[PDB]
């Protein structure tokens, strides 16, 4: 309301465990899986749209 | 050192556009060109008959090569065009440099109107060449076996790039190895990223320098000569006369250049104390 | 200390029984000397710049491994330019020392680009004080030159490269050089300046162009940024009795969250304004002042008359009480400064260097309440007040109205 | 070779401490204690800087006024600081005038009469002080800082207090916290200069041998901290420099990795465009700071307490423009003592160290400050052969190791104040707490 | 290549008199059909600037010297873009080609490189 | 400076996509200019990759 | 359309007694409707400002009306991010919703209209 000392109120959405390893390595994780699928992904749309280049049915018959 | 960077890549797209873009007429030259350029990619080192097969979509030169060479010939000259803006954004930075070599942040003139008239001279110039080509001998610069619809059977006496590829076909005949020759000829167009490198001099250009102003006319000259032995047989003596060529092309920028650059520093502090 | 010499050279040195050594070179270089205004201010701020052996660079960077620091100012009376490193490292600080004297390179650059900007940080930081600024305008009108001199390099008046030349090849002589180390074997402080000053010019003693004159006056800083008012009395006999006044009339406090007991310090009560009377011994004349600095205006106005009334009122009568308490707030004030490394060596350079025999605190004589309220009387009755007011000085009082 | 640190205790369990030394003539004599504003609740927040005001007051015997004139008729002064973890009380004076100035401190300490009329006025005094620290701007960024990074926690609260337990503190919990606090086992009588320990100790029985003992007596610098990644911006477009503070969870007074914090600390180091060695030091960060003019200053801390600390830097700059590259710049320094450090600049760390260490204590208050700062938060003052043994046990993997733990990828408390424009939100700042090239 | 290299490879040759004699005719030919007199620069008026070492050289040459070596490269890039040589008192004479700029770049070389070497100091 | 600031290339990019100052409150039909990018870049290679098989 | 425009037209319906009868009520509900209120927003601090006029405007408000709207628009910009509304005091109440920026842009605006008027004058 005036004094800037007193933080206002962040405890609705503050970890208890938010300087343990525990707790950044769950949110590492998520990029890193989020990274894993894009990666997978990104292989497999490459490949299947890069065949298009590879000798089609008829030139292989 | 960036605009100049970027200006070599614009090099070898304006090789790769003009390639694709010769092989669309599909004639005898066309045909046999695609198979023997397309060919020294069967050198990269386990996957390279691999690649082949898949640039060409089939197991030789065929439709298949020839439809997806329209689609990246239609493509390349927009991806040109965005390398050649780039190289101007960068140079931005700098401006343009000069005959003297020295800075013009002393002495600047607008763009427009002085470059702008200057600039009509050259095109006017150009478009009397022009015109002399396309309408009075249109087919001086071709070969006319391109007029011959390609035949798979039928080799063509010669098989040689066009004119303005020949210099660096000289480069790649001369190393007996396929590897060896593909690796050589790549390295002839990169090796021009490391000017900024090997020229050890205190001064911009060559208007002051002159053993510098020598040794760039040995090299140009010889860049014609490998030109035109890009286009001989394969008989002696061009055989070594070729290898001789390319060794000095790659002493220029190695050894040459360097040296010579070295010297003159110490020629200009001397001999103006 | 047991001052010695050394090649020409006075050397002073009292070892102690500490890892910490502190070794400083005394000039007779500051402002009274000034060939030109503000050029002690830049010989000082020219002190390890590049010499020819080695460059300001390369000091710093080997200063950092012995993690020695540097200390530099100049007064009216002298530059100093002190170390402080560990004891071991001595013949490192004496070499580097006689390298600044003997071979520093004064080059434009350096003037340009490292020495006048460094120059002129240091003024504006110590004008942000108003108090300063009043008694600096105190001393220039007091005395015009020499000791008028501004002690700092200003912008009005800018000084050459060929100004600080000529006066370092004065100043950086024999003649004008006194070495003082704190917690430094003396016998081995003697040995070492003995071979590293050997080659030092003799040169001449520096002297005041012109004779000290003292005259009365006002000055009217107008700033912005801040009050002050500065009450000075310039004194033709210098004597150690307006140390004792100084500290009996006194000003700040002894105490936290207090006001204080002494006649000046019970002037602000009400106000919020500080006060402190100084004493300044220059050997041919003295300045004795009153600063009073405030964000107020008409409450620096209001100290300023109740600070006139207290010297009067002194010197009327003293009492015994007030006496010892002048002895004894004056005696603690010599022990402290002959304490801090900074006023330390300065006193035993002007011993050095003048013939002025330090005063040992044990040894600072107590004042009567007689002599006392004639020292007192004296000032309350000079023909030569000067009244320097910084800032809105259209609010600040007057000479005539004091 | 300084002189040993003599130690003595009395029955109460009031810790003497002395070192004489014979080449000066003033002596500060002092008390120190481990009690501070951390040792308040969040209703009496405040008390012990108010007590501090009140100690001045007056007591049973000398009223405001004798107060003032005894230490006047001494010579020298009185002087006291109240700290997070820490209260100091000291007197510097000459030679001869200890016994008085040991007398006076004593009779303050316990006898203080924390009269309502006086609570009354001085509660007036602090409330003016409450909108005039607000010009102290490193004061203003270091108080944002504690109470960002110790969010809701007793380290995060200031000292002054709020405004609220201003106007309510009574007689009654002023006597009650320095009976609880002021305790003998938390009480250290320090003496530097012109002392003798012999009669200290004698001066220390005469009139702090009535002091409380606590019930339970715990060693001196006897403490949990939940640090929050965080920031607090106070723009104001209106100042010319913006100040930043940045800091991560740092080390405590018995951390087993203090030294290697103070090392990692010199690394990075001071850099003051004002001081003209500064544009030549050998610090990384300095030489781009000075060649890019990205500040007026920044200045690096490693702060402790008895249970946690704080690390980090503080930052000037009237480059509005480029405080992105300034922070960029300096967490990048940082990066670089988990990633590259090795012996070149450690080596170069600890040299300057082992002087700094040394060179600080250059008067006999500096002196006292030492020793007391030394007995009451590790119980012990250690001897400096036994300093440069911890420094000389620091190596580049132990900067390394120590980084990568306590700085690498770890959350912040960041305090900007005035033209903060430039300063990029919380994501990108702790972005550069690592480096995707690593 | 730095200036700094330039110079003390220079000393080398000019110390060794066999080298000397040998190395200092040819340089003063290599200067006359270099041909930079004929548009009236000094010799050093040809380095290259575009540098910081370089820019902040430039910036320590005392104003005089400064304003001469503006007016030089503007008169040469008039007798460029005319496609004319220096006449008359325009030509540098040799004993005009004097190192103006080569001890201020000389400094800024020295410091730059001695910052390079303490930057790799190892406390022994 | 950092680079991504101080050369001329990098930084056009760098005003576009990263230091480019945003509203805080763009809500998400903000998304279909980047949308429309994406679907421009699938129909470039897609229909690059169909010219090099239609007739 | 002008600031100008919108308080004349205002005024010539809040002159006549039947008008006002009927749009004043109107006015209010769609005032109500509106919301911007319950972000905390006084109806100025919607005007569209990226104008010279209004620049100009802005520039003359006194320092705490231009201190208390940045607030208002960081507090609105912080509602809308979070999709939350006012509540509490942060609500703007009918009596603090004051036209505090009309007078300085209807000043600007009498400037602009008077220096086009009287660039168009004719010496009768
Ligand atoms: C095509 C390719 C696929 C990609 C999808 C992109 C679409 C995303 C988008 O722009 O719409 C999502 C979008 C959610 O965006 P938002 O950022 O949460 O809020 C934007 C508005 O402020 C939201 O307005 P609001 O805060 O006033 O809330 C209104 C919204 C509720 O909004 C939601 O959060 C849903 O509810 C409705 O309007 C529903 C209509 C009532 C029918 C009964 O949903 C809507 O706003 C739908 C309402 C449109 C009519
Ligand atoms: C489309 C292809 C996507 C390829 C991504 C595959 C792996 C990269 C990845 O997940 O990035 C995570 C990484 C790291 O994400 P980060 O930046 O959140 O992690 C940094 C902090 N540490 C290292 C402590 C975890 O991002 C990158 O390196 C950028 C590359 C992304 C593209
Ligand atoms: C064939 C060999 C040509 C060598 C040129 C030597 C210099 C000369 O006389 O040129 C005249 C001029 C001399 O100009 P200048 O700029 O040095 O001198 C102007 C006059 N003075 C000295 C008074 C300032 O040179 C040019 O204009 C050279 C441009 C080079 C273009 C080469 C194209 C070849 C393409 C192959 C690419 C791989
Ligand atoms: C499509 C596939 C998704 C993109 C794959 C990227 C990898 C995802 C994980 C990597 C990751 O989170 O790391 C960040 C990389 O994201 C980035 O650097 C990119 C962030 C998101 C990329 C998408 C941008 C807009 C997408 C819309 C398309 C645009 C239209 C054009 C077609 C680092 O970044 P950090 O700052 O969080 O690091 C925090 C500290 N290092
Ligand atoms: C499509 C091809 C290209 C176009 C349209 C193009 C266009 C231009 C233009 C308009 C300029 C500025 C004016 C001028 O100096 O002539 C320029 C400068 C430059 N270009 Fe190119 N360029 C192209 C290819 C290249 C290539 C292949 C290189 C290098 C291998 C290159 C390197 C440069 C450099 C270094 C400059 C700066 C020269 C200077 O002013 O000193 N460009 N280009
Ligand atoms: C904005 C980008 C584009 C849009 C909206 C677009 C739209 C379309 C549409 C509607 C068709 C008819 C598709 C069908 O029903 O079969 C089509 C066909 C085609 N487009 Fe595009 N196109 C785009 C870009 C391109 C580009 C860059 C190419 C490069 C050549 C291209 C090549 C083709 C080809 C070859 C076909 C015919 C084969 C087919 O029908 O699939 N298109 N396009
Ligand atoms: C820089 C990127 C590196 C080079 C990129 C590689 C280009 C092309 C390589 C692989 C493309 C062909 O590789 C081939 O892909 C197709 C899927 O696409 C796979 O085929 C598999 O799935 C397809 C449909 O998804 C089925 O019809 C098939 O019966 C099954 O075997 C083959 O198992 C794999 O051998
Ligand atoms: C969207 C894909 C990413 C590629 C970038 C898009 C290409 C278009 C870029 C060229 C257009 C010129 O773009 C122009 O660049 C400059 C600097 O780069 C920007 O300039 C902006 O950023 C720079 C620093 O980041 C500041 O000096 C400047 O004050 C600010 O206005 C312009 O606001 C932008 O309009």
């Amino acid at each position: 309301g005036k004094s800037t000392y007193k933080i206002p109120d962040f405890t609705p959405y503050l970890k208890k465990d938010r300087n343990t390893d525990a707790n950044r390595l769950f949110s590492y994780f998520m990029i890193g899986s989020f990274g894993m699928l894009s990666a997978a992904g990104a292989k497999a749309t490459v490949q299947d749209f890069l065949s298009n280049m590879s000798a089609s049915a008829d030139v292989l018959a | 050192v960036l605009p100049w960077s970027i200006g070599v890549i614009i090099f070898l797209l304006l090789i790769i556009t003009a390639f694709m873009g010769y092989v669309l007429v599909f004639g005898q030259m066309s045909l046999w060109g695609a198979t023997v350029i397309c060919n020294l990619v069967s050198a990269i080192p386990w996957l390279g008959e691999d690649i082949v097969h898949f640039l060409w979509g089939g197991f030789s030169v065929g439709n298949p090569t020839l439809q997806r060479f329209f689609a990246l010939h239609y493509l390349m000259p927009f991806v040109l065009a965005v390398f050649a803006l780039l190289h101007l954004i960068a140079l931005h930075t700098a401006g343009s440099s000069n005959p003297l070599g020295i800075t013009s942040n002393v002495d600047k003139l607008s763009m427009h109107p002085y470059y702008s008239f200057k600039d009509l001279i050259t095109v006017f110039a150009f478009l009397l060449m022009f015109t002399l080509f396309v309408f009075f001998s249109p087919d001086k610069l071709g070969h006319p076996d391109n007029y011959i619809p390609a035949n798979p059977m039928v080799t063509p006496a010669s098989i040689v790039p066009e004119w303005y590829l020949l210099p660096f076909y000289a480069i790649l005949r001369a190393i007996p190895d396929k590897l060896g020759g593909v690796i050589a000829m790549v390295a002839a167009i990169l090796i021009l990223l490391i000017l900024p490198i090997v020229d050890r001099s205190i001064i911009r250009g060559n208007a002051f320098k002159p053993i510098s102003k020598l040794l760039f006319g040995f090299f140009i000259c010889n860049f014609l000569l490998l030109g035109v032995l890009g286009q001989v047989h394969i008989e002696p003596p061009f055989i070594v006369l070729g290898q001789i060529c390319t060794i000095f092309y790659f002493s220029y920028f190695l050894i040459l250049l360097p040296m010579v650059s070295t010297i003159e520093n110490i020629f200009f502090y001397i001999g103006s104390l | 200390f047991s001052t010695a010499e050394a090649a020409g050279v006075k050397v002073a040195a009292q070892d102690g029984q500490s890892p910490i050594s502190d070794l400083s070179v005394v000039l007779r270089g500051g402002s009274r000397y000034a060939t030109v205004p503000g050029v002690s201010h830049i010989l000082e701020k020219f002190a390890f710049q590049n010499t020819v052996p080695k460059s300001a660079l390369r000091f710093v960077r080997e200063l950092e491994l012995f993690g020695g620091k540097l200390y530099t100012h100049t007064t009216r009376e002298h530059i100093v330019l002190r170390t402080q490193f560990l004891k071991q490292d001595l013949p490192y600080f004496v070499d580097a020392f006689a390298n600044v004297l003997k071979e520093t390179k004064f080059q434009q650059f350096e003037l340009t680009e490292r020495v006048a900007p460094v120059a002129e940080l240091d003024l504006l930081k110590r004008e942000s004080d108003p108090a300063f600024t009043a008694l600096e305008a105190a001393h220039e009108v007091a005395f015009r030159t020499g000791l008028g001199n501004s002690v700092y390099a200003q912008g009005y008046s800018p000084v050459t490269l060929e100004d600080v030349k000529e006066f370092a090849r004065q100043v950086y002589a024999k003649q004008n050089v006194a070495v003082v180390g704190n917690n430094v074997v003396p016998a081995d402080l003697q040995q070492l300046v003995g071979t590293a000053f050997a080659d030092l010019q003799e040169g001449s003693k520096v002297t005041q162009a012109g004779t000290t004159t003292l005259h009365g006056g006002e000055a009217r800083v107008r700033t912005s940024t801040g009050n002050a008012l500065t009450i000075a009395l310039p004194i033709a006999e210098p004597k150690p009795v307006y140390h004792a006044l100084a500290s009996f009339l006194g000003g700040p406090a002894s105490m936290p969250w207090s006001v204080g007991a002494s006649p000046l310090a019970q002037a602000t009560v009400g106000t919020h304004t500080s006060v402190k009377a100084t004493y300044h011994n220059y050997g041919d004349a003295g300045l004795f002042a009153i600063t009073i600095k405030g964000d107020s205006p008409a409450e620096i106005s209001q100290v300023a008359h109740k600070a006139v009334q207290a010297l009067k009122d002194t010197g009327a009568e003293v009492t015994e009480e007030q006496a010892a308490r002048a002895y004894a707030k004056s005696k603690f004030a010599a022990a402290e400064a002959f304490e801090n490394p900074d006023s330390s060596a300065s006193v035993i350079g002007m011993e050095l260097l003048s013939g002025v025999s330090r005063i040992a605190p044990e040894n600072v004589q107590k004042f009567t309440p007689a002599e006392l309220s004639e020292a007192a009387a004296q000032l309350s009755a000079s023909a030569k007040p000067v009244v320097a007011a910084v800032g809105q000085v259209h609010a600040l009082p007057f000479a005539d109205e004091l | 070779v300084s002189p040993k640190t003599r130690t003595s205790n009395l029955k109460n369990g009031l810790t003497i401490a002395s070192e004489s030394n014979p080449l000066v003539q003033t002596a500060t004599v002092g008390v120190w204690i481990d009690a501070g504003s951390r040792n308040e609740n969040a209703y009496n927040n405040g008390t012990a800087h108010f007590f501090e005001h009140l100690a001045f007051k007056g007591t049973d015997k000398r009223s405001q006024h004798q107060l003032e004139l005894d230490i006047e008729n001494m010579g020298g002064h009185l002087n006291a600081y109240t700290s997070r973890e820490s209260t100091v009380y000291y007197a510097k004076s000459f030679k001869d005038d200890v016994p008085k100035s040991v007398e006076i401190l004593a009779d303050i300490l316990q006898h203080s009469k924390l009269a309502e009329s006086a609570i009354d006025r001085e509660r007036e005094v602090i409330t003016r002080e409450l909108e005039e620290v607000n010009k102290q701007y490193e004061e203003v960024v270091f108080d944002h800082l504690h109470a960002t990074a110790f969010m809701n926690q007793p380290l995060g609260r200031t000292i002054l207090g709020p405004r609220e337990n201003i106007q309510t503190i009574t007689n009654t919990e002023l006597r009650k916290f320095i009976t609880e606090n002021y305790t003998a086992d938390r009480m250290v009588l320090v003496g530097a200069g012109a002392v003798d320990h012999d009669a200290l100790v004698e001066l220390a029985e005469k009139y702090f041998s009535h002091l409380p003992s606590s019930q339970s007596p715990v060693p001196l610098g006897t403490p949990i901290p939940n640090f929050v990644g965080s920031e607090v911006r106070l723009r104001d477009d209106t100042m010319p420099v913006a100040h930043i503070a940045i800091a991560v969870e740092g080390v405590s007074w018995t951390s087993e990795d203090y030294y290697t914090a103070l090392v990692a600390q010199a690394i990075i180091g001071n850099y003051d465009r004002a001081v003209g060695t500064s544009r030549h030091q050998g610090s990384r960060l300095s030489n781009i700071v000075s060649e890019n003019n990205l500040a007026n200053s920044f200045q690096s801390f490693s702060t402790s307490y008895s249970d946690t600390g704080l690390w980090g830097i503080y930052l000037t700059s009237e480059n509005t423009t480029q405080i992105d590259d300034l922070v960029h710049f300096t967490l990048k320094e940082w990066n670089r003592l988990s990633t590259s450090v090795s012996n070149l600049q450690v080596e170069r760390a600890k040299s300057q160290l082992k002087a700094g260490l040394l060179l600080s204590l250059d008067g006999t208050t500096y002196v006292a400050e030492d020793i007391g700062r030394q007995l009451t938060t590790l119980g012990r003052r250690v001897t400096p052969a036994e300093v440069e043994a911890k420094l000389e046990a620091v190596t580049e993997h132990d900067v390394r190791a120590w980084a990568q733990k306590t700085l690498y990828d770890k959350d912040i408390a960041l305090v900007g104040l005035g033209p903060i424009e430039g300063l990029y939100d919380y994501n990108r700042i702790r972005n550069d707490m690592s480096m995707m090239r690593w | 290549a730095s200036i700094t290299s330039v110079v003390k490879t220079s000393e080398l040759i000019l110390k060794s008199p066999l080298l000397s004699k040998i190395v200092v005719p040819l340089a003063k030919t290599y200067v006359k059909f270099s041909g930079y007199r004929q548009l009236g620069f000094k010799m050093n008026d040809l380095i290259i600037e575009e540098t910081p070492n370089m820019q902040l050289a430039l910036r320590r040459l005392p104003p005089t010297e400064s304003y001469d070596r503006v007016y030089r490269l503007i008169r040469a890039t008039q007798f460029s873009l005319s496609h004319k040589l220096a006449t008359g008192n325009d030509i540098t004479k040799p004993e005009e080609d004097d190192h103006y700029l080569i001890p201020y770049i000389l400094d800024v070389e020295a410091e730059a490189f001695e910052k390079d070497a303490l930057d790799n100091l190892e406390v022994v | 400076m950092a680079l991504r600031k101080k050369n001329s290339l990098l930084n056009m990019a760098n005003s576009y996509v990263l230091d480019s100052p945003q509203p805080s409150n763009l809500n998400y039909f903000w998304n279909f200019g980047s949308l429309l990018a994406l679907c421009l870049v699938i129909q470039l290679a897609t229909g690059i990759t169909l010219a090099m098989h239609y007739t």
